[PDB]
RNA sequence: AUCGAGAGGAUU
């Protein structure tokens, strides 16, 4: 399992990694210094010599050149020393093993490797920078973000070998994936966080961008929309040249809550032909969803044509975003006064009912609820008015906030961040857990030995009353302490758990690949499905539909 | 360097836990994330 | 005159505070830009090192004497060592200098840039001189010394620019605002409450009028008037600054120009 | 990396010029992002810049120490009275054009560990170098003109793209590969090869 | 426990129901019972549906569970996956585990079950029951690097 | 190459909702009671109220990259102090003998209810939009 | 660690107001504060050059030969 | 280490042109011209100065990556009018503004004390 | 004297500790909206105060400016990363022969240290340099 | 043919009730040329969506199952990872077991 | 034993794993200076001379299909559908 | 500055890591589990110092 | 070279 299973293996390559916005979709930012080392065996032949011996004089040492040059009798010319080094004459069928150049077959992957997707064959792009570059867009399958991860090239050295990675393994063909018949790469971060500030009502472009957007995306036809506005100015919509980076023939439809072909909310979304006509731009259209673009573009258009659909929707997108600007300040994170009270008047009264039931349950009142102890209905009875508490008051907070707010804005993307997320930060941090249950004792009957005995109330129990604006008080500090602490746990652990499952699940399915005759089987042949997925379909194609046959009054129905 | 002087190892029921008792003696915080998560401790 | 509009308020041998009535956005940046990184200058780039018994490293002083400001008026008549037909440096190309420095006393001996030494022939012109503004009369400070430490050096300083290092920038800091009320909304405000009881009126809402609650929106309006300041290092004094920046913006035009020419 | 969980490693690399900067005619040391804001929640991050700004400004020391009472309010009003908008933003002007931002920008002095690993200490490729004793197969390490271990956990992933003949390749023309001379009878290597 | 069914007059609707639900485990003898019922009722062991109710069933439960671990989490994977790794457990008459004992001592071939776990003992038995091994399943081809019969492998090319 | 309707309209309602730079607008046809229309108006290049009153076109008319003005020196089908060009997606059965057009101007939206139009406001690619005074 | 010439961020040399920097504090007895203004840093990116600055150049001269 | 020297922003290598020059093939009469060293310091000036002209269509200029000294600069123009000369013409009334910039900075200049 | 005294674990049990030596405990005779929510003084008994909560911290943490504004993992993270960093490690750096070191060009005390980057001798030991920074969406990278 | 039959009898209900007589006619008024496009269209579309014979569908389904198992850390009810794992080694000794009675 | 030129049901199609291969194998022989089929229009790529050479019919190879059984069957890279 | 705390063993700086170990001579009383057939055991670890 | 341990990165 060390050595035959898994090899250590030659022409391969790792860096840092780092995502670069004007990089198309399946390329690969591959640093000099490496493509100077890798080394593709190719023979000379009537087609290549003219590049190929300019290649060998080139020299081992500037880039588009070669080491080693491979003869009739098979031995070895070491191009970085030999007497004979600025001559050669490349005799057909011969071979040069040249440096990886643009446009390359490269194997691309990430360990801890998980899908068919943690690899795929990318498109060498040689560079500046001792780093591997690449598509942000192409951050998900591979999983992994700019703070240190190192990623693998392997430099294929059949010519099929090549085509193998190209045609099955090439990145646009893996945009929808079979795991969950949806697109798995969607754009991202700012992109999206601004694909969004883009396409606002209140956002309107005029002329002088409009030009270079226009020229931005590297497919438009020359063709300058006309301006929604014509009047007092002449402007256009943030949507109107968003709608030059979609295609043709590509139609799309939503409705959310209040859309009502008129989206007094610009709720929901509509897409017909190129053009956008209604809604505002964000992650359920873009993102990696089902009923989004990408998931529609690759299937009516092509992998291809909804590759390089990425980086257009992305080259203007950066680009308006980079001339607006966004941000996040503490202001961010502020809230207002009569809401600071509110939030306060609203804990109050929910640390004052515990109070109250914690009174009742110590004059044995409290009715014991089928199946639980007189405690553990006590717990539950607590647990249940403080988490509800942090909620309303959560929310209460969601309310407070305006429409410029970054965070409010990002979360209203979606490009990073929930509601919880908020909640803490400006309102109230919540109860802190181990073990599925509130904070234990330590201390004979206490947390804490700066707490009298038998204290049963929040304050004592790990409620953090308190915002992370606000601070964190010394007890509070040590039971949120407490807590993450756990989460810490688990990534250690939870992880190797999974590490295990998987290579089980792995070496139990292996084999089973369905054969000619669509029959699922494996290595004895013995049958395990009679028709793959009970319908001989591949996963990737298929998409949730509708069967409206099913719904509907046996009246509506015959209407 | 300070940091590393001083150290706690614990060879090896819930021991990974930063514990009620650990107020004041154990940090919180300091304790190295993932392999041997909470075991080694910082005073 | 005829066009773009250049008035003074204040301006010392360091700052020059102007307005810069009628002018296209465009230029007024691309000047910015062009003179932060693109006007020529002398400083440091090449130190031989004989002896040196400092507690800092040769690699680490070097690069301070980079920094370190040099007289960079008549400096347009100096030749690029990248052009110029003599191999590495010649007094046609170059200033050598020299600093040498040793541990004298028992109380610590500074290392001054006032300590520096030309050594090539000016043939008179105005050089790398080591500026100081230092009241006392002391050029920076390169390093420190104790009892018994040497140092050894000799600086070559070539023409460079700040597109090839901080270095050859002659320029520091450079205010630069347009339209102090948001007459033009090119920005949108944050705020809680006011957004005028909340953001400070800037030094320049003397030079425009305030907009009147009434009056709607002026859309056609576009970027006039331009309220700058530009700070000097020294190496040349700030009149020439954004002189040799109209200057160099113009050359780099022309160029062009010269280019199409040519095809 | 910052000082709160907050790593990161450069991506690129402006020159003063290009580079946003405000109307003090300020520029930026580094630029990080918002989304490095909400789904981690560090505060003090941000908390310790708009602290420092006043720092930077009165001349004094920031009192970051834990539970004292420091708030957001007392900095603000601290920023109020020293030039600026009491919570941190700075209206700057963008570097290639020099068009005003739409936006306001936080923008404050804000202290940032370098860190160790480095970049160029790792990049290591390779193309056929040095072979362990026992196996014939590549040698660890990147110390040694390394190789890279194609992960039996990453076999896996070749298996799933049906890409077979690359997997073959991978396993053989380079790790190994061998020419052994085997018996039609004894299924085995007792073949003497007296070659030539 | 809330429950979608048809009104006569054809739409779905609303009808809220009582469930019960409960703590350990002996359908043999719950399911027997009056008033409840036995064509209905649902115990999360897919091991005692196994028991009572016969492997094909038994699947659909171990189903439902893997399922209900997936997406009680807001993830979702497609069906087809899923049902095949159930499938595979429930095809050899009984529960065929994901460990040693289950699958791995399954008639295979001997190159196969080497890469898995008990790597030495697979080796020594299958040298005295004499296997013959058969070299059609992965792991056999990597071992002694072929082109193993996948996808660009299945077939075979002639001109 | 022609107009294709013309009313003068009675402002109802103003609605900023969470907007600065737009407005959906609420107004209604003087004489004809059979019919209304609510719009999307840039209220920052032409200002509304309530109770004003504004005369509204559509044409199709005064397809190649959208030439700069230049136009002191053109015709321009505008004694109109705001005009915008869009798309017409649905045209709705309000049951009747009763209609409604549904125009959308890159993000803005028009909704425009009546009858008589039927042979007039097309399918069409075409839209202009002529608001004045 | 011999105090810097020009700030990383704004440029205005900051070599020479350093002797400076220390006499106006404990000579005329000023604050960090105003005896920062005093020497023109007025950009507090070029201030706070000055008064984060750690000058163990001085310890570093201890050691002997 | 595999850091590219910085020179190599402002002077220009090998074959290599300052401009080179193309035929547009999306539209009619259109052109780009290519850059060499250069940036939007220049860029965005010829650009935004090349939108004032009355007598041209499009007009526009891109970097296409950071890591590189290019841009590129695509000029539409009336029938018959060669998009050279709209350049031309264009880079001109820049020396211009700024020949008169120069000078009437310098009369002011003068006129202070310190 | 007997000020202090040394407390175990063990022997904390029997104990009841104070965390404020003011507020704490003088009489209980208007409240600034942004000060943080302090429980109480709902105790009689206090044998001892505790010396400055900010103690609970160890080394590392200690570095970390606020980090009672922020979550566990994060701090923790910190304290991992606090090690990693660089400059200042000794002063005889010159005169040691260690394998590998790496020293800060210009190092600078923070900007807004803790009440114990006093004691650990930070201040004049640094590792970072103050760095302006910028947090707003820019370029693409 | 009498599999065939069945593999394809869930997609059918759809296309029949996509392409019924009113349905086509009066919601989306198509043509005759339209129509046998549609047709023309679906059946190659279709023929495109059959898996493919070489297609390793093994370890498919298990990264499948693998990765979002992989996305989980943390009323009562053992689910997580831990479940999971009980589920593979067909767990005897289940943590939380239950009926729920209709 | 075969399997008869009739009785055929293993799709008539193209699998991209055939394909992928097809065109590699070919792509092999082409890149070793071997005859080409068609006329090279303007592209000199081996791989990208065979993916023409495909999209005009003319690769001279024939796919045997394996059944589980053991038995097989043959499709000319001409009887067979290249839809994708 | 430094501290110490550490030893020197050729050439190289060594720290001893303060290990943890469960206290010796006290009383433990341990509940155990189900299919166990003790029920609860006292234990003590006796050591002499 | 080989075996042996410990420190750290990446999954937030
Ligand atoms: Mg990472
Ligand atoms: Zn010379
Ligand atoms: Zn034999
Ligand atoms: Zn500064």
């Amino acid at each position: 399992r060390g050595n035959l299973m898994g090899k250590r293996v030659d022409f391969s390559a790792r860096t840092v990694i780092s995502g670069d916005p004007n990089l198309e979709l399946d390329q690969v930012g591959v640093p000099k210094s490496i493509a100077k080392t890798l080394t593709y065996p190719e023979v000379v032949t009537p087609y290549n010599i003219d590049r190929l011996t300019q290649l060998v004089r080139n020299g081992p040492n500037e880039h588009p050149g070669a080491k080693y040059v491979i003869r009739d009798s098979g031995d070895r010319i070491d191009l970085r020393y030999s007497k004979r080094a600025g001559d050669i004459q490349l005799q057909y069928g011969w071979k040069v093993e040249r440096h990886i150049m643009d446009n390359d077959p490269v194997l691309f992957n990430r360990q801890p490797s998980l899908h068919k997707m943690s690899m795929m064959a990318h498109r060498v792009k040689v560079i500046p920078y001792s780093t591997f570059r690449l598509n942000l867009s192409v951050t998900s399958p591979y999983n992994a973000d700019f703070d240190g991860d190192e990623m693998n090239l392997h430099v294929p050295q059949s010519e099929e070998t090549r085509a193998e990675l190209s045609q099955l393994c090439a990145v646009p063909l893996q945009i929808v994936s079979p795991q969950s018949n949806k697109p798995c790469m969607g754009i991202v971060q700012d992109t999206l966080c601004g694909i969004r500030k883009l396409t606002l009502r209140d956002t309107f472009i005029e002329l002088d961008q409009v030009l270079n957007m226009l020229y931005w995306v590297p497919d438009w036809d020359g063709v300058i929309p006309t301006p929604a506005i014509i009047k007092p100015k002449p402007l256009w919509s943030g949507k109107q040249i968003l709608s030059v980076a979609i295609p043709n023939g590509i139609h799309l439809q939503r409705f959310d809550e209040g859309t009502t072909l008129l989206s007094p909310k610009d709720n929901g979304m509509l897409i017909i032909d190129g053009q956008i006509i209604f809604g505002v731009v964000e992650k359920k259209t873009v993102g990696s969803s089902n009923g989004g673009l990408i998931h529609v573009v690759t299937r009516e258009k092509g992998p291809q044509v909804c590759a390089k659909l990425f980086g257009n929707i992305q080259k203007v997108v950066n680009f308006w975003l980079l001339h607006n600007g966004f941000s996040t300040g503490i202001g961010d994170t502020i809230a207002d006064g009569p809401t600071m009270r509110e939030i306060t008047e609203t804990i109050a009264e929910a640390k004052k009912k515990v109070l109250d039931v914690t009174k009742e349950a110590q004059a044995n009142l409290l009715t014991a609820k089928h199946g639980m102890t007189l405690r553990e209905s006590f717990e539950d009875n607590v647990v249940r008015f403080l988490n509800e508490a942090r909620d309303k008051a959560g929310r209460l907070a969601e309310v407070n906030l305006k429409d410029l707010n970054n965070v409010k804005q990002m979360v209203m993307a979606g490009s990073k961040g929930s509601f919880i997320n908020i909640a803490q930060m400006s309102a109230c941090v919540g109860q802190q857990s181990v073990e599925g249950k509130r904070i234990a004792f330590g201390f004979v009957d206490r947390t804490l030995p700066h707490f009298s005995k038998d204290d049963y109330s929040p304050e004592s129990k790990g409620f953090v009353e308190n915002s992370y604006l606000r601070g964190l008080t010394p007890q509070e500090f040590f039971f949120h302490a407490m807590g993450g602490r756990e989460g810490l746990i688990d990534t250690a652990v939870k992880t190797a758990e999974t590490g295990y499952i998987q290579r089980r699940l792995v070496k139990a399915l292996e084999d089973i690949m369905v054969h000619y005759d669509n029959t699922t089987r494996n290595s004895l042949g013995n049958v395990i499905q009679f028709i793959y997925g009970e319908d001989g379909m591949d996963a990737a194609h298929i998409e949730k539909q509708s069967l409206d046959t099913i719904g509907g009054s046996d009246a509506a129905f015959e209407k | 360097t300070l940091s590393h002087l001083r150290r706690t190892n614990t060879p090896i029921a819930k021991p990974r836990q930063l514990h009620n008792t650990h107020w004041g003696l154990v940090c919180p915080a300091e304790t190295p994330e993932g392999q041997a998560c909470g075991l080694v401790k910082n005073l | 005159e005829e066009g773009p509009q250049v008035k003074i308020r204040e301006a010392s041998k360091d700052n020059v505070d102007f307005i810069l009535s009628n002018v296209d956005l465009a230029m007024a940046n691309s000047l910015r830009r062009v003179m932060i990184a693109e006007i020529p200058t002398l400083a440091i780039d090449s130190v031989e090192v004989e002896t040196n018994t400092t507690v800092l490293a040769d690699e680490f002083i070097a690069h301070r004497l980079g920094l370190i400001p040099l007289q960079s008026m008549d400096i347009e008549q100096l030749e690029y060592s990248r052009d110029c037909f003599c191999e590495d440096h010649c007094d046609k190309c170059s200033v050598v200098l020299t600093l040498q420095a040793f541990g004298e006393s028992e109380s610590t001996t500074n290392v001054y840039s006032k300590d520096l030494v030309i050594v090539s022939n000016l043939m008179g012109r105005n050089i790398g001189h080591p500026i100081i503004q230092d009241k006392e009369g002391n050029g920076v400070l390169i390093c420190k010394l104790r009892k018994g430490q040497e140092l050894k050096l000799t600086c070559v300083a070539k023409k460079g620019i700040a597109k090839e290092h901080a270095k050859w920038g002659p320029a520091a800091a450079i205010e630069f605002e347009y339209d102090p009320w948001n007459k033009l909304k090119h920005t949108d405000y944050w705020y809680e409450q006011d957004s005028a009881k909340e953001w400070p009126q800037s030094k320049n809402c003397e030079y425009e009028d305030p907009p009147n609650e009434g009056d709607p929106f002026d859309y056609k309006a576009q970027a006039d008037t331009f309220y700058m300041n530009v700070e000097s290092v020294g190496s040349i004094p700030v009149d020439q600054v954004v002189v040799r920046g109209i200057d160099t913006l113009q050359k780099k035009v022309a160029s062009i120009l010269l280019a199409l020419t040519q095809m | 990396a910052s000082r709160h969980g907050q790593k990161g490693t450069i991506g690129i690399t402006y020159r003063r010029e290009d580079m946003p900067f405000t109307a003090e005619g300020i520029v930026p040391d580094l630029i990080i992002n918002p989304h490095a804001i909400p789904s981690r929640m560090t505060v003090a991050h941000l908390i310790e810049c708009l602290l420092s700004k006043v720092a930077a400004l009165s001349g004094n020391e920031g009192d970051a120490s834990p539970f004292t009472d420091i708030t957001v309010e007392g900095i603000s009003k601290l920023l109020r009275e020293h030039g600026y908008q009491s919570r941190g933003f700075e209206v700057m002007y963008n570097g290639h054009t020099g068009k005003k931002l739409m936006a306001q920008i936080f923008f404050g002095p804000t202290y940032y560990q370098r860190l160790r690993h480095m970049v160029d200490d790792k990049i290591h490729a390779r193309a056929r170098g040095p072979m362990q004793v026992l196996t014939r197969q590549p040698v660890e390490g990147r110390s040694r003109d390394g190789g890279l271990r194609f992960g039996e956990m990453e076999r896996d992933c070749m298996i799933a793209h049906g890409a077979a003949s690359f997997l073959k390749e991978r396993l053989m023309e380079a790790s190994d590969a061998f020419r052994v001379h085997i018996c039609g009878i004894c299924g085995l290597m007792t073949v003497i090869a007296k070659l030539n | 426990y809330d429950r979608k069914v048809p009104s006569p007059t054809g739409e779905y609707v609303k009808e809220p129901e009582w469930v019960l639900e409960t703590d350990g485990v002996n359908l043999s003898e719950v399911m027997t019972v009056p008033g409840i019922d036995p064509t209905r009722i649902y115990t999360n062991s897919f091991i005692d549906i196994m028991e009572v109710l016969g492997i094909e069933a038994g699947r659909a439960a171990l189903y439902k569970e893997v399922y209900n671990v997936i997406a009680s989490d807001g993830s979702y994977v497609n069906y087809r996956h899923m049902a095949l790794l159930v499938d595979v457990m429930t095809t050899q008459g009984g529960l065929t585990s994901v460990t040693r004992h289950g699958f791995n001592r399954s008639n295979t071939g001997a190159l196969m079950r080497c890469s898995f776990e008990e790597t030495v003992e697979i080796l020594f038995e299958a040298g005295a029951s004499a296997e013959l091994d058969d070299c059609r399943g992965v792991s056999e081809n990597v071992i002694l690097g072929q082109m193993a019969p996948i996808g660009t492998g299945a077939f075979d090319v002639m001109i | 190459s022609n107009t294709l309707f013309d009313d003068i309209f009675q402002v109802s309602e103003v609605d900023p909702g969470r907007y600065n730079k737009v407005c959906r607008i609420e107004a209604a046809s003087t004489t004809q009671d059979q019919c209304k229309l609510t719009l999307d108006i840039n209220v920052e290049l032409f200002p509304v109220a309530a109770q004003d009153s504004l005369t509204v076109t559509i044409a199709s008319s005064l397809t190649r990259s959208w030439r700069p003005p230049q136009a002191g020196d053109r015709s321009l089908a505008d004694d109109y102090d705001y005009v915008m060009y869009g798309t017409a997606y649905k045209f709705e059965e309000v049951s009747k003998d009763l209609i409604a057009v549904y125009y959308s101007f890159g993000g803005l939206l028009m909704r425009l209810e009546g009858n008589y139009r039927n042979l007039n406001n097309l399918k069409q690619e075409n839209a202009y939009l002529l608001i004045r005074r | 660690m011999i105090v810097p010439v020009r700030c990383f961020s704004c440029g205005k040399v900051v070599g020479d107001k350093w002797e400076s920097y220390l006499n106006l504090l404990q000579e005329d007895e000023l604050d960090e504060g105003t005896a920062l203004s005093r020497l023109g840093l007025k950009r507090y990116c070029c201030r706070r050059m000055i008064l984060t600055h750690v000058d163990l150049i001085e310890k570093f001269l201890r050691y002997n030969p | 280490m595999n850091a590219p020297d910085r020179f190599e922003l402002f002077l220009l290598g090998e074959g290599e042109s300052k401009l080179k020059i193309d035929p547009d093939t999306k539209a009619p009469n259109a052109v780009v011209i290519t850059f060499e060293k250069e940036d939007h310091t220049l860029g965005n000036l010829i650009r935004a100065e090349l939108l004032n002209d009355r007598k041209v269509l499009f007009a526009a200029y891109k970097v296409e990556h950071p890591f590189f000294a290019r841009f590129k600069l695509r000029i539409q123009t009336t029938e018959g009018y060669d998009p050279k000369d709209a350049l031309k013409n264009a880079c001109n009334s820049i020396i211009n503004k700024l020949g008169a910039l120069k000078t009437n900075f310098e009369t002011e200049w003068n006129l202070q004390t310190l | 004297e007997g000020l202090v005294e040394y407390i175990d674990a063990e022997e904390e049990e029997s104990i009841l500790i104070a965390m404020q030596p003011e507020d704490l405990e003088p009489a209980e005779a208007d409240v600034d909206p942004a000060k943080r929510i302090r429980v109480s003084h709902h105790a009689t008994t206090f044998t001892h105060c505790e010396i400055h909560p900010s103690m609970i911290l160890g080394v590392a943490a200690s570095i970390i400016p606020f980090p009672d504004h922020n979550q566990s993992p994060r701090n923790t993270y910190q304290s991992a990363m606090g090690k990693q960093a660089m400059g200042v490690f000794l002063t005889n750096y010159n005169v040691r022969m260690d394998t590998m070191a790496n020293i800060l060009y210009y190092p600078q005390k923070p900007l807004g240290t803790t009440r114990a980057m006093e004691y650990l001798k930070f201040r004049e030991l640094p590792a970072g340099q103050n760095a302006i920074v910028a947090i707003a969406c820019y370029s693409g990278y | 043919q009498n599999a065939q039959r069945d593999a394809v009898t869930l997609f059918c209900c759809l296309l029949r009730s996509r392409l019924a007589t009113r349905r086509v006619l009066q919601e989306y008024r198509l043509t005759k040329q339209a129509f046998d496009w549609v047709l023309s269209n679906i059946e190659a579309q279709f023929l495109r969506s059959v898996v493919h014979p070489g297609e390793m569908v093994g370890v498919l389904a298990a990264q499948s199952i693998g990765e979002p198992a992989t996305q989980m850390t943390l009323k009562k009810v053992t689910s997580g990872v831990p479940r999971l794992k009980e589920i593979l080694n067909v767990a005897k000794n289940m943590k939380t077991p239950s009926l729920t009675v209709y | 034993k075969a399997i008869p030129k009739d009785q055929r049901a293993t799709t008539p199609y193209m699998t991209k794993y055939e394909r992928a291969r097809i065109l590699g194998t070919r792509a092999l022989q082409i890149s070793m200076n071997a005859p080409v089929f068609v006329d090279l229009e303007g592209e000199t790529d081996p791989l990208r001379i065979a993916m023409k050479e495909l999209a005009e019919k003319k690769i001279p190879l024939v796919i045997r299909r394996y059944l589980p059984d053991g038995s097989f069957e043959d499709w000319s890279v001409e009887e067979l559908i290249v839809d994708l | 500055f430094d501290m110490g705390g550490y030893f020197i063993i050729n050439g190289s700086e060594k720290v001893l890591i303060a290990q943890e170990r469960s206290a010796g001579n006290i009383v433990q009383v341990f509940k155990k589990a189900a299919p166990s057939p003790i029920s609860h055991v006292a234990e003590i670890r006796s050591a002499l110092e």
